[PDB]
């Protein structure tokens, strides 16, 4: 499972969220950015890995980032669609 | 509208209004309007005097012989060839020397008339004799050394391809069974057919 | 513009009445300032210096084939 | 205003700080002619298309006036013989080894085809051929300026279209040439093989010419009309007077009335007929490349060795192109359809179909690349009786040799065209197979994974072009329907250069052969593709190895020119090799810190330094690999044809 | 059954290393000599001369080709003339480039310092357009007059990037650039 994380520069845009192709960022209420809000990623196992959320965040760098976890391959994060583990 | 006195046909050219030879506003590709006039102006001035001198050392080379040694070839183009090595080197130092502190370094069109009050031309080689004068007069001096250096621009350029067509000296001209100009040499998109 | 034409199009507009003895000037209103601005592009310059470049290194290895004076 | 906005697209790209990078550049040149779809899609595509032809009109006109002034056209007439040179190579560097170039595009045979026989006629074909370039430059600018919006012509127009292009465009120029040929092509080829002078071609038109001195319609004429030469174009006028009238009756004796473009956007239906246009196109290129040396068409052509394969590699070659343009275009028009239904069929067998090419391309590679490498082992092993060829275990192929059928008045090709197969023809034969459907498999696996496939399921969002979707689920890169493209153009060129390596050995083998002498009828093999071929060791001595003699010899020579294009060739695809190795963070970073050298001695480019895109990067290798591939082989074939031949 | 050529070593075991002061100079070496009078060079010009000579043998007397491959002859007779004072080894008799830093035909130090003036020249120009017009709408539209201004200006490039560089405005402070400090340096 790609470890996927958020931190304080996030400014609640919403674009991670609506950039995730299976829902894994989620918009949290937080007081620490003028949008009241702040991504958070609870469905981290169904993280694949593609860094879309990443391409649409337009901090510095970015506020959310993915982790890649080569050795922690689960079927939800290689996109398994012919073989199940479950 | 307003159009340039000495072409009628296009107009008249501003950055043109003060300045010795600009009455008769003569400027149809228009560098005026892209570049610093007090560089073109120093320009021309620069150019006019090199070859007004150069045109009487064109003139009287073949005359006043030369160093004690060197011969002055009837052909002044040849000159530089017969011109010993320190001689060159001498005059290579004095156009430095003097072409260098008189701008004190700002020897550059980006740098040389930003100080101030840099009078483009103005050397400072005898301005006196305008510092007297009734302004009309010392513009009147300056147009006359104005249209000297292009006549005399145009009249060494006349020369070096006059000594270049007829591949002699400047003052025989058109040599006995002249019947034209060589045709020149070497290929081209014409004479390759084209 | 109802009928669909391209932009910069020096087409009158197709919906006319009984023919009309008009002046429909067929060629570019191009501008001397827009002419010289192009000109003075990025790729146009500096091919044009290049090209430059590559002639007067033409013209020097014609006239002095060779390095015959190093 | 057209000036202002002719530089329009650099005026956008500076108002926008977020376009002020070097990608924006690369952006702009790459989205340089991918007309986006507007009102005015239609006169933009029509335009270009003129502005194209206009193009190709100068480089005719160029060719001819070559011909006609720095060429040795004459002397060929009087001598065809002689090496067809048309490109005089000025004395400046030091390149006057190479002065006269051996021109192998094959336009004197062209042009003695078309009855020229004087460097004024290729100066008026030169003249009018600028003529009709600026009356297409002109007709291009008003289309785009001021015309129709032709948005019409592929879904509602397509008739009328489809039946002008059958009818004027291609039969009444089959026709026309067919009269010309009857008329100035025959007639000046007779009198030039007779030997007998040839006067003004319109003094044929007189209606008092050979046209009414002899009403005899078959061969006979004055004296001897026995050319073989000549032969050639009596065909080619028959076969083009057939032709059109086939042409002109078949369109109004067909249907037509059957549009598959109608639920498909404009833009699309712009990529589909761009696609299956561009299939033709390749197809008939191909095709071209077989006939021109299976069939003889053109005066003292075969004789020519260097211009038979030079037009053979060059039709081949851009054939392939355009084969994969066909697949790259119908990818474009399925991925930016919104509603592209019609291939419906195929996107529901999209595994199926993909599948069973799949297995095809390994059984195919496997098999034949098997059989090359048993055979190098088993001559490895020095065991020549257990190999694959004609002393060996033989892989005959049946089907090549037979095509008896009744006669009904028919002859020539009635046969396998009197050449006889051995096994090195049926491996060869099944690596070109296997070489092709493996290119068929990538572009058709781009074709239909363009949408959506099992491991990216929105394909069609991310439009046509796009690097990646990301590292995750183990990776995704290379998935767009351009990247597929981009391996089946590598592909492409793997197929290509095997199919001209044994058209080049074959072509060879058979100059060898029929230079037995004339007592020499045993050729036993000999053959050296025959007997060599079979091996990748036999390849890579006997051919490669063997005719790069004469491309690395050539310094001092002619063909010095050669020499140096085979080295720039093999540069050019090492620097392929770069770009297609790495990857675009490690020269961004690498730029990064060139960028603060340059940031500290206040230098600061605003356009901000930016390395190729992902897309952009495999582009430039793809470029140079195709360029220095090509022009290896490019080099290669000409020196080793020209020096040997 | 032999190795390759052996060479002989010096057993300096003398303490001292000897570098004789006359031997530093080209004329001095005695694996090069002018190409005058190397043999070598000579039977390369020779066989050069036979080449272009063969070649115009192809094209009759008076033709357009016999006048282009005569003038490429007389290129080559004055090119070997010219070549007679380089200095070519002695059993190549190709001539040799002295990148030593003497002044002699076929040096380096002149070629160098012409090469340095060109190139300081074109880096300066591009310095001073890129400083005189921060902005990117310049850099993608050349303000051909200014770019002229700064080319044709430039070529007092060594002594104005000298004085900048002594008095601070060539080059830019550590602190003012961007620099890498990701690693929280
Ligand atoms: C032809 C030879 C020549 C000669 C004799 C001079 C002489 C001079 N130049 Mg000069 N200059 C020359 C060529 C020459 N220049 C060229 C070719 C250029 C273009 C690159 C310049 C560009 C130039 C600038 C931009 C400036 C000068 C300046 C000067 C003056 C101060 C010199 C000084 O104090 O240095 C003392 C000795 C020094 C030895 C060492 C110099 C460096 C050597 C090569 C090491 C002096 C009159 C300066 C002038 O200041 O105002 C008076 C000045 O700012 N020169
Ligand atoms: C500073 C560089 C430079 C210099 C000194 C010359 C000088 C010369 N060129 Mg030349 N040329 C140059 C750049 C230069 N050119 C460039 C950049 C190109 C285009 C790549 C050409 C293309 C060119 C051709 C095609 C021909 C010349 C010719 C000539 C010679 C006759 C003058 C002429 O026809 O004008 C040249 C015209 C232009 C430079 C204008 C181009 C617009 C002359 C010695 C002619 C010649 O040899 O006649 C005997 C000739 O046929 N040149
Ligand atoms: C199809 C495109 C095409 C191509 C690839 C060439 C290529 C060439 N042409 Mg050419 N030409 C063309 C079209 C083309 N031409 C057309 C349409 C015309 C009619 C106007 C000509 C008229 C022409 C002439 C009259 C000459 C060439 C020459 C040349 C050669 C050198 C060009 C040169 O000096 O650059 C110069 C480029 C510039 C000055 C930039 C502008 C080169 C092989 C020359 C040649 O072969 O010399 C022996 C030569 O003299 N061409
Ligand atoms: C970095 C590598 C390099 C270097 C140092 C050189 C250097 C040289 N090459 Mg060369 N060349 C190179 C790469 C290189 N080349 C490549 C990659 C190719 C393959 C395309 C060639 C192909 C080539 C040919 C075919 C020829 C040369 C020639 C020459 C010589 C004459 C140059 C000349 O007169 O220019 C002319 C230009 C100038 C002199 C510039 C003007 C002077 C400046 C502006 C003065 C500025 C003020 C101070 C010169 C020694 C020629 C030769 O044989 O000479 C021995 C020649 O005919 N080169
Ligand atoms: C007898 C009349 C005639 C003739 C000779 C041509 C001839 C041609 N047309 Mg054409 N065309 C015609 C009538 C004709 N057209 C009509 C009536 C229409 C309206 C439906 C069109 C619409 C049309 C389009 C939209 C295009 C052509 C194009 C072309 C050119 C390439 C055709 C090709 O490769 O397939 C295609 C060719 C010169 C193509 C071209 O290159 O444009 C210049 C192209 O894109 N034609
Ligand atoms: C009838 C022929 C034809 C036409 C009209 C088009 C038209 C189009 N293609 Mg296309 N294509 C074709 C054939 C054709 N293609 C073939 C045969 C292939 C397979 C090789 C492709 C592969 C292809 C891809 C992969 C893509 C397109 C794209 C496009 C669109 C934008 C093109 C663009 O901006 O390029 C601008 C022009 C250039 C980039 C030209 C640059 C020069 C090229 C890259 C290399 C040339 C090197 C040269 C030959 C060697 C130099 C000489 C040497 C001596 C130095 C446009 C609709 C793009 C798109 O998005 O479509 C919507 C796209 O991604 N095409
Ligand atoms: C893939 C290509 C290929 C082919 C066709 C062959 C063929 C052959 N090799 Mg060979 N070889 C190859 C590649 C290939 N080689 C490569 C790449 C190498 C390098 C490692 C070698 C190294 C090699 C050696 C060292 C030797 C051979 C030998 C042989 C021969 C005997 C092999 C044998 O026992 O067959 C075994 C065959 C089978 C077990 C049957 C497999 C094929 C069946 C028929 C498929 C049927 C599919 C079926 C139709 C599916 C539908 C069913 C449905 C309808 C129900 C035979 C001519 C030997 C020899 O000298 O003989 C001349 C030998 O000593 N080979
Ligand atoms: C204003 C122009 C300019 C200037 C002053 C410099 C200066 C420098 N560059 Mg540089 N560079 C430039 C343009 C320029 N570059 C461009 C356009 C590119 C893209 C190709 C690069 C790519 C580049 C790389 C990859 C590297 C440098 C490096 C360097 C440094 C060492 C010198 C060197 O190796 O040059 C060599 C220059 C090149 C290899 C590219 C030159 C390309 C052209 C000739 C330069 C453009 C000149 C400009 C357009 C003039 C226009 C004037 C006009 C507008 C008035 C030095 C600080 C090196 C470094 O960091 O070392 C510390 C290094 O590794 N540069
Ligand atoms: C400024 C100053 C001073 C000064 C000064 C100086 C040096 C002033 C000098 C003025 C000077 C030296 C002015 C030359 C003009 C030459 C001309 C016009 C050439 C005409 C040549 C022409 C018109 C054409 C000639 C032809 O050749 C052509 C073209 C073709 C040939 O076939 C035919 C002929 C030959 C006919 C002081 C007083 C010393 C100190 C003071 O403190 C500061
Ligand atoms: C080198 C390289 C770059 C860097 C390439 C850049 C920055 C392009 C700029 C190169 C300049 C424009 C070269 C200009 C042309 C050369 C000077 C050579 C042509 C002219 C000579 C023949 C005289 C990438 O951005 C990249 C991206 C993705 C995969 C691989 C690679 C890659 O390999
Ligand atoms: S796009 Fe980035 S800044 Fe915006 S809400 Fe998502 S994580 Fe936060
Ligand atoms: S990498 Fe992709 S799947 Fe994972 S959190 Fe980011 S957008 Fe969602
Ligand atoms: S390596 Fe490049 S192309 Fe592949 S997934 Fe990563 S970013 Fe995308």
């Amino acid at each position: 499972a790609h470890a996927v994380k958020i931190y304080d520069t996030c400014i609640g845009c919403t674009l991670c969220v609506r950039a995730c192709p299976t829902d894994v960022i989620e918009m949290v209420p937080a007081t620490v950015n003028a949008a009241k809000q702040v991504a958070s990623t609870p469905r981290v196992e169904d993280c694949v890995g593609c860094k879309r959320c990443e391409t649409a965040c337009p901090t510095d760098f970015l506020s959310i980032r993915v982790y890649l976890q080569e050795n922690e391959e689960t079927q939800y994060s290689l996109g398994l669609d012919l073989a199940d583990w479950s | 509208k307003e159009t340039s006195a000495s072409v009628p046909f296009l107009p008249k050219p501003k950055n043109l209004a003060g300045w010795v030879g600009g009455e008769t506003e003569f400027d149809p590709i228009g560098f005026s309007n892209w570049f610093d006039m007090k560089w073109l102006r120093e320009a021309e001035l620069k150019h006019g005097r090199v070859c007004m001198m150069a045109t009487v050392g064109f003139v009287l080379q073949p005359y006043i012989g030369a160093y004690p040694g060197v011969e002055m070839p009837a052909d002044s183009l040849q000159a530089v060839y017969a011109a010993p090595s320190e001689a060159w080197f001498a005059f290579i130092f004095a156009a430095g020397y003097i072409e260098s502190s008189s701008y004190n370094g700002k020897i550059t069109q980006l740098n040389m008339f930003e100080d101030s009050d840099r009078v483009p031309g103005n050397l400072g080689w005898g301005s006196t004799r305008l510092e007297g004068m009734s302004k009309e007069e010392s513009e009147l001096m300056q147009l006359k050394e104005l249209k000297n250096g292009r006549l005399a621009m145009l009249a060494f350029s006349g020369m070096v391809h006059h000594n270049i067509v007829v591949k002699g000296a400047l003052f025989p001209l058109v040599p006995d069974g002249w019947t034209g100009p060589e045709p020149w040499a070497v290929g081209s998109i014409m004479n390759n057919m084209g | 513009r109802k009928i669909p034409a391209g932009p910069y199009s020096v087409s009158v507009e197709p919906l006319r009445d009984g023919a009309t003895n008009e002046v429909s000037i067929v060629t570019p209103p191009i501008s001397s300032e827009g002419v010289q601005e192009y000109l003075s592009l990025a790729p146009v310059f500096f091919m044009a210096l290049a090209i430059f470049t590559s002639g007067f290194a033409i013209e020097v290895l014609r006239f002095f084939p060779d390095t015959r004076y190093w | 205003d057209f000036s202002k906005a002719a530089f329009g697209s650099a005026t956008g790209l500076v108002a926008k700080a977020a376009s002020q990078t070097t990608t924006a550049i690369w952006n702009l040149h790459a989205d340089a002619h991918d007309f986006s779809n507007s009102s005015y899609l239609s006169k933009q595509v029509f335009a270009a298309n003129l502005a194209h032809i206009g193009v190709v009109f100068i480089w005719l006109s160029g060719m001819h006036f070559h011909g006609a002034y720095f060429s040795n056209y004459l002397d060929w007439l009087q001598d065809p013989s002689i090496a067809p040179t048309a490109q005089q190579v000025s004395n400046i560097a030091n390149q006057s080894v190479l002065n006269p170039i051996r021109v192998t595009s094959g336009f004197f045979n062209l042009w003695l085809a078309e009855g020229i026989t004087s460097t004024y006629q290729l100066k008026v074909i030169a003249a009018f051929g600028l003529i009709a370039s600026a009356l297409c430059f002109l007709g291009s600018y008003f289309h785009m300026h001021s015309s129709t919006s032709f948005t019409r012509v592929l879904n509602t127009k397509l008739t009328s279209l489809s039946t002008h292009h059958l009818v004027g465009l291609l039969g009444l120029g089959s026709l026309a040439w067919a009269g010309h040929l009857i008329h100035i092509s025959l007639p000046v080829n007779i009198l030039l093989n007779a030997g007998v002078a040839v006067p003004s071609p319109h003094s044929l038109l007189s209606s008092k010419a050979v046209a009414t001195i002899v009403e005899q319609l078959s061969f006979s004429a004055l004296t001897s009309s026995d050319g073989y030469v000549w032969q050639p174009l009596v065909y080619s006028a028959m076969h083009h007077f057939a032709l059109a009238l086939v042409l002109i009756v078949g369109s109004i004796f067909l249907s037509t009335a059957s549009n598959p473009l109608m639920s498909f956007t404009v833009g699309s239906s712009w990529h589909l007929v761009l696609g299956v246009q561009l299939f033709v196109t390749g197809t008939a290129s191909v095709l071209y490349a077989q006939m021109s040396n299976a069939y003889p068409v053109y005066p003292y052509l075969l004789t020519d060795h260097p211009t038979v394969v030079s037009l053979f590699v060059h039709h081949m070659w851009i054939g392939g192109f355009f084969l994969v343009g066909a697949f790259a275009h119908l990818s474009i028009g399925l991925v930016r359809d919104t509603l592209p239904q019609s291939f419906s069929v195929v996107l529901t067998q999209r595994d199926i179909i993909l599948g069973h090419l799949t297995w095809v391309v390994a059984f195919l590679g496997v098999h034949s690349f098997g059989l090359y490498v048993h055979n190098d082992t088993m001559q490895a092993l020095g065991r020549p009786d257990d190999m694959f060829s004609d002393n060996a275990i033989s892989l005959l192929p049946v089907f090549a040799r037979w095509s008896t059928l009744t006669l009904n008045s028919t002859g020539s090709a009635v046969s396998v065209l009197g050449v006889e197969l051995s096994t090195a023809d049926f491996m060869v034969t099944h690596i070109h197979a296997f070489t092709i459907h493996t290119t068929v498999l990538i572009l058709v696996k781009g074709f239909l994974y363009a949408r959506s496939s099992r491991l990216v399921n929105d394909k069609y969002k991310l439009d046509f072009r796009y690097p990646c979707d990301g590292p995750g689920r183990g990776g995704t890169c290379q998935i767009s329907p351009w990247d597929h493209v981009f391996l089946g153009l590598f592909w492409m060129y793997n197929s290509i250069s095997v199919v001209i390596f044994h058209f080049f050995w074959e072509y060879q083998s058979n100059l060898a052969s029929i230079k037995a002498s004339a007592g020499g009828s045993i050729r036993a093999l000999a053959s050296d593709f025959e007997l060599n071929s079979i091996n990748t060791n036999g390849w890579l001595r006997n051919f490669l190895w063997s005719g790069a003699a004469q491309v690395i010899q050539s310094y001092g020579s002619p063909l010095a020119a050669y020499g140096l294009t085979f080295l720039a060739s093999h540069f050019v695809w090492a620097l392929s090799l770069m770009f297609l190795f790495s990857g675009r963070g490690y020269w961004q970073e690498l730029i990064e810190s060139v960028l603060w050298a340059h940031h500290k001695l206040y230098v600061v480019p605003h356009i901000q330094p930016r390395a190729l895109s992902i897309t952009s990067g495999r582009a430039v290798g793809l470029t140079h690999y195709l360029l220095g591939g090509i022009g290896t082989t490019w080099s290669f074939f000409l020196a080793r044809i020209v020096a040997t031949a | 059954i032999d190795t390759a050529p052996v060479t002989k070593m010096k057993n300096l075991k003398t303490g001292t290393v000897e570098v004789d002061q006359t031997k530093l100079s080209v004329k001095s070496w005695g694996h090069m000599e002018p190409c005058g009078q190397n043999k070598k060079f000579q039977k390369r010009i020779k066989d050069e001369a036979f080449k272009l000579k063969k070649r115009q043998d192809k094209y009759a007397k008076g033709s357009a080709a016999y006048a282009g491959v005569q003038e490429v002859i007389d290129q080559a007779k004055d090119t070997a003339k010219a070549y007679e004072g380089r200095w070519c080894g002695k059993k190549d008799g190709l001539p040799r480039v002295i990148a030593t830093g003497e002044v002699t035909r076929g040096g380096i130090v002149t070629p160098a310092l012409m090469f340095l003036y060109t190139t300081g020249w074109i880096g300066y120009a591009g310095r001073s357009y890129l400083l005189r017009t921060k902005d990117a709408a310049k850099e993608i539209k050349i303000d051909v007059p200014l770019a002229l201004t700064c080319m044709t200006s430039a070529f007092a490039w060594p002594v104005y990037s000298w004085q900048d560089i002594t008095n601070g405005r060539f080059v830019a402070k550590d602190t003012e650039i961007r620099v890498q400090r990701m690693h929280m340096a």
